[PDB]
RNA sequence: AGGUUCGAAGACGAUCAGAUACCGUCGUAGUUCCGACCAUAAACGAUGCCGACCGGCGAUGCGGCGGCGUUAUUCCCAUGACCCGCCGGGCAGCUUCCGGGAAACCAAAGUCUUUGGGUUCCGGGGGGAGUAUGGUUGCAAAGCUGAAACUUAAAGGAAUUGACGG
């Protein structure tokens, strides 16, 4: 069980925040990785330029040629 | 080991009354337990208990009147003030309309009602319903 | 693969790149 | 799924049980895990029970017995037909099987 | 092989063994006689096996009580049932064999030192209860 | 029953003692507990007459508080007792189930034979579990005959007196149609019943084979 | 054209028993369904949650059944929940109005606090179970509606329930579970012992031995 | 029920088990509500008037309905005190 | 059986009880007076003696410790202690 | 130190389409003992410890207590071996609509939306990955601590029907 003392609010936060590292939300969230590794670097938004235009092919159960842009 | 006495005696007559027993017998006695089980005895969720006195802590064997549902208890005894005692009292209550809370107070050991009436704060202990 | 050969090529593979790395 | 209460032994209080070799392969198994059958069986054939007894130079010669305890694992009980697989319900007795003594 | 009786034949022929019991007889003819004007079978194959049934069944029930319901079988069952009554029941014995426990019951329930009752000797061992296990 | 009139009389005990019905098995029910007197050395619990009385009376109050005799079901699936829930049912005007009792009598409403009774008395407990597993479907108050191993997790009158007996069985049937037929107005409590209880005893058939032929003999000599 | 067999159908149909609340005291069980139609008749709501085709695999493919849900009730304090898996989704949907017919319970409404006039809310707060789903409900003051998923709503809406609150959790996805986890819910407002209840119970004549002159007569 | 203005808001009263004090519900058709009969006090014959005693399907599932309706006669006077 | 009466229980039970679950503890030991043959001082013996008891008249033993109780000695005589 | 047997590696004979295997023959390290390391197992009850309560039953192990009797010697009790019980602590078992649970099942995995006896460890979709790197321990093998990028819409558990089974 959890402990229930009146002066264990220490160990409450203190367990409470070591276990909030443990789901992807609060991880990438807070982690700042996944904000370095994200291109946008956190903006909504961005300009670029256009290097090439390119196929994707689709998924497996599908089959057609996405048209997208290097950029 | 156990810690706290109140706590085994209210599971005890919990599990008692579930079972649909007549008479619960609570091995350690307090002063806590009687005070309680004398608000609960007010309020006519139990009937008559007797206190067979070794020279240790004693025993009690309640009457079990069949008409008790819970009769929990608030482990750390949190301090409730009349500000919070709402919140308490919808947080462990089935209803408004009936269930008490017991909290032992300066006035004495007394139900969430009369703490109100006479305009005191105290420490929480169980509730019963 | 079974876990247990998947643990050992693991550990095969490690001292590999143990060596390897010793080697600089 | 735990398919059985005590998990095919009858190992309760114990850590350790030393282990015996199955008398059909000689595989390590646990002893309180193997199937055991104690034979005890006629020295003789119950067919050449006869011609013994007329070869016999004894009159009442009480034909000797053959004292043999086997341990199998699972695997050689069930290929050897010793046990079975039963049902769901029926594993759970424990009563061995009747003699047939008519 | 391949002579076993389906529901149509065994349900009508105990059927009309419970209507006509009195008319029918043991002969396979006689009674493939009496069932054409006793029923209506649409198949003389099917009323001659049937007939041929009624025969077994006859034969059964002359020699015990087959599940079939008749008279006769049930008034003998009757007065075999609701009489027999001996002239001296089996509960009026002149003298009980009672047990000392069972004579201490009966003084605490104030029936004890009655004149019908003779006090056994208790036995001695506790022997009962089968041993356990098997051998 | 604490009347006076309502008491055990000498004769009743002679009965019970010699049909034995107070021998009970070399197991005890914990809910049975209360009705043993002793056990003895023989490891058979013997059990309290008086309270077996009790229990008795408390039945045939409760029989007699149906105002339809029709309403009250009598079973015996064991053949030591359909004879004696027979004789019952023909003497208290109840309702008589002998026998292989079919599932779904209390409970399935479509066939033919579908009945709701008001109360559901039972010669063995173990015997008879079926119909008392159904009268908890449909609200049935259940007098049963229990033993001192019976189970009673269905029973609400169970009378402590035997169910392996068949003198036992037939005795105490005999004696509870004695006592509902005294409740109501059909015997005036003074003269015995004029009902033998061997009426009520079920007979192996190897004497039924031969005791009949037995007495034409002694009648023809 | 109704021809009962039944003692209590039989009452129910010559004018014997006058409320549903006298079979429910005596918690006689309603073995067909032409009996609460004579009592609750023409205000029986009826309503289809939904159908859901099982299906079980068989050697030439897999052969689809229609299972159908159906909670039905006056707005007035009965409710009943009815499943029901046939061949066909009408005969499935009649069976189920059939079978919700049947399990029609009584709702107890009390006061969230201050009784004044009629009842709104359930009188405490009560927990229905059924699979992995739990169902809470908690007495709300008049005027704030039942809040609540759908299915649960409507459910709580034909019991005559006019404010609740209301907490679920399991997998609520399951449309039967999360039903019949409410509908225990409902069914054990009586169930719950509450302090008004204390008094102690007069006995009445059960139906069967006040009219049992009559049953004789009539109910062969 | 029995709100401010006095008059009792419900549909109907359940009863409750002589034995266990539980309130015996709509759909519990397990529960039981038998009549005892009582006799005359000199002729021990029935004389119409009887009492009713009120079991729970929890109680005569778990199996004390027996001592429970034994207990209730024995209260009542219906078993004699020296049972 | 749900209505035990816990706070009379007959001494049977009260005896076939642990000394610590009893009602209230009761010591299942108890003092004896002890007589030596060929002496005439009584001796006070713990009916669980743990030690050789010896008389200071005469070189004998009186009981011999045991696992429950004290084992007396033959021909030595012994009664209770009030009860 | 010792090395009988068995037997990783290895050799050979078979089998096979191939057969670095399953089978057979031999056989090194090891398996044995003493001393020093390692600290890992489906190290399992896949189930923390302490405490209280909540059904029944028959057994079993130890200790104690009380009883008809049988048995051992002896002249009787003790003391052993049985028989019948009671108590306490254990290994468990059967049964149950106590109750719980997704169910299998569990008298604990119960006394949980009627949620609080005290306390420790620990999980947060599947992979990447127990991987990289850093630190630390070790003679080594490795042990402990332990990511991220990226990828993915399921992966899983229990049960039901069918199909299939060398
Ligand atoms: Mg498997
Ligand atoms: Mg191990
Ligand atoms: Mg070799
Ligand atoms: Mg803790
Ligand atoms: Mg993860
Ligand atoms: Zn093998």
């Amino acid at each position: 069980g959890k402990c229930r003392g009146l002066r264990t609010a220490r160990k409450l936060r203190s367990h409470r925040r070591d276990q909030k590292w443990h789901d992807k939300q609060y991880k990438k969230a807070h982690l700042g990785t996944a904000l370095k590794a994200n291109p946008f670097g956190g903006a909504s938004h961005a300009k670029g330029i256009v290097l090439e235009k390119v196929g994707v092919e689709a998924k497996q159960p599908n089959s057609a040629i996405r048209k997208c842009v290097r950029v | 080991v156990r810690m706290n006495v109140l706590a085994d005696a209210l599971k005890s007559i919990n599990n008692a009354e579930k079972r649909g027993k007549r008479q619960v017998l609570i091995r350690p006695c307090s002063k806590v337990i009687v005070r309680f089980l004398t608000v609960m005895m007010k309020h006519g969720y139990i009937g008559e208990f007797e206190i067979i006195d070794d020279h240790r802590a004693g025993k009690i064997v309640v009457n079990l009147t069949g008409r008790l549902n819970k009769c929990g208890v608030i482990s750390p005894r949190f301090d409730v003030q009349l500000k919070d005692l709402e919140k308490w009292q919808n947080n462990l209550l089935p209803s408004r309309q009936f269930g008490f809370i017991v909290l032992t107070t300066s006035a004495g050991i007394m139900d969430h009602e009369e703490a109100r009436r006479k305009h005191t704060g105290g420490k929480i202990l169980g509730f019963f319903f | 693969m079974r876990a247990k050969w998947r643990k050992k090529r693991m550990r095969r593979l490690k001292r590999k790149r143990r060596k390897m790395r010793q080697r600089s | 799924t735990k398919k059985r209460r005590n998990n095919g032994r009858a190992k309760k209080g114990r850590g350790h049980v030393q282990p015996i070799r199955c008398t059909n392969c000689a595989r390590c198994v646990p002893k309180d895990k193997a199937i055991k059958k104690f034979v005890i069986r006629n020295i003789v054939e119950a067919a050449a029970v006869r011609d013994i007894s007329e070869a016999s130079v004894f009159d009442a010669y009480v034909l000797p017995k053959l004292y043999v305890k086997l341990h199998y694992c699972v695997s050689c009980a069930i290929h050897s037909k010793v046990v079975r697989n039963r049902s769901r319900e029926a594993r759970k007795d424990r009563t061995p099987p009747p003699r047939f003594r008519p | 092989m391949g002579r076993v009786r389906t529901k149509t034949v065994k349900k009508a022929a105990r059927v009309i063994i419970e209507k006509y019991y009195t008319r029918l007889g043991n002969d396979f003819h006689t009674n493939k006689r009496v069932c054409e004007e006793i029923a209506i079978i649409p198949s003389k194959k099917l009323r001659n096996k049937i007939a041929g049934y009624v025969t077994h069944l006859m034969k059964r029930i002359q020699r015990g009580p087959v599940r079939g319901i008749s008279i006769k079988l049930q008034e003998e069952e009757r007065e075999r049932r609701d009489n027999y009554v001996p002239e001296v029941s089996a509960l009026d014995q002149e003298i009980i064999e009672v047990d000392p426990d069972t004579k201490e019951m009966l003084k605490l329930l104030d029936f004890g030192s009655l004149s019908n009752l003779q006090v056994t000797q208790p036995t001695v061992g506790m022997n009962f209860k089968t041993p356990r296990g098997p051998v | 029953g604490a009347l006076d009139v309502l008491q055990m009389k000498e004769e009743d005990v002679l009965k019970f003692l010699a049909a034995g019905t107070h021998l009970g098995g070399t197991n005890l029910d914990f809910q049975m507990e209360q009705y043993i007197y002793k056990r003895k050395s023989d490891g058979i619990y013997i059990i309290n007459l008086k309270r077996t009385w009790e229990k008795l009376l408390l039945a045939a109050r409760a029989i007699v508080a149906i105002e339809n005799p029709a309403d009250v079901s009598v079973i015996s699936s064991r053949n030591t007792g359909q004879r004696a829930v027979l004789k019952f049912a023909a003497a208290t005007g109840a309702t008589p189930i002998a026998g292989r009792f079919t599932p779904g009598t209390f409970t399935n409403q479509i066939q033919a034979a579908f009945r709701e009774p008001r109360l559901l008395v039972v010669t063995d407990p173990r015997a008879d579990h079926q119909p008392l597993t159904e009268a908890s479907y449909v609200n049935l108050p259940t007098i049963a005959l229990c033993n001192t191993d019976s189970p009673l997790r269905y029973v609400d009158i169970a009378i402590p007196c035997n169910n392996k007996g068949a003198h036992s069985v037939g005795l105490m049937w005999w004696m509870l149609a004695r006592e509902v037929l005294r409740m109501r107005g059909t015997i005036s409590r003074e003269h015995p019943w004029e009902v033998m209880p061997d009426l009520y005893f079920y007979r192996d058939p190897e004497e039924i084979e031969k005791e009949e032929q037995a007495a034409a003999e002694k009648a023809v000599t | 054209e109704w021809m009962p067999v039944t003692k209590l159908g039989r009452l129910v149909k010559d004018m014997k028993i006058k409320s549903l609340e006298e079979i429910y005291l005596f918690s006689l069980p309603i073995k067909e369904s032409e009996i609460i139609d004579f009592f609750l008749g023409a205000s029986l709501k009826d309503e289809v949650l939904k159908i859901m085709p099982v299906q079980k695999q068989t050697r030439a493919g897999q052969r689809t059944r229609f299972k159908a849900f159906v909670a039905i009730g006056d707005y007035n304090g009965h409710v009943g929940l009815g499943v029901k898996c046939s061949k066909e989704v009408a005969t499935a949907i009649r069976g189920a109005i059939i079978l919700a017919k049947l399990s029609i319970v009584p709702v107890r409404r009390g006061y969230w606090g201050n009784k004044i006039g009629k009842p709104h809310t359930v009188p405490c707060k009560v927990t229905g179970r059924c699979g992995s789903v739990l169902v809470r409900l908690i007495p709300a003051p008049r005027g704030t509606g039942i809040v609540s998923a759908p299915v649960p709503k409507k459910l709580l809406m034909m019991a005559g329930i006019d404010d609740c609150y209301t907490s679920a959790r399991g997998c609520t996805a399951t449309l039967g579970n999360f039903a019949k986890a409410t509908f225990d819910a409902i069914s054990k407002t009586y169930s719950y012992l509450t302090p008004d209840l204390w008094k102690e119970t007069v006995f009445t004549k059960s139906p069967y031995q006040e009219f049992t002159d009559h049953l004789v007569k009539t109910h062969t | 029920m029995q709100n401010d203005a006095g008059e009792f808001v419900d549909l109907y009263v359940p009863r409750k088990c002589s034995a266990s004090n539980r309130i015996i519900g709509a759909k519990d058709h397990a529960s039981i509500q038998m009549n005892v009969a009582e006799v005359d006090k000199v002729t021990g014959r029935f004389n119409g008037q009887f009492k009713t005693y009120a079991i729970c399907g929890a109680i005569r599932r778990m199996g004390e309905s027996d001592d429970s309706i034994l207990r209730l006669a024995k209260a009542d006077g219906i078993v004699s005190k020296n049972f | 059986p749900l209505a035990k009466d816990l706070l009379h229980p007959s001494p049977e039970e009260e005896k076939r009880k642990h000394k610590k679950k009893r009602l209230v503890q009761s010591p299942n030991s108890y003092f004896m007076d002890v007589k030596c043959p060929g002496c005439y001082k009584i001796t006070t013996v713990f009916s669980h003696a743990q030690t050789v008891v010896l008389c200071v008249g005469c070189s004998t033993v009186l009981c011999q410790p045991t696992g429950g109780k004290a084992r007396l000695t033959e021909g030595c005589s012994f009664r209770r202690k009030q009860h």
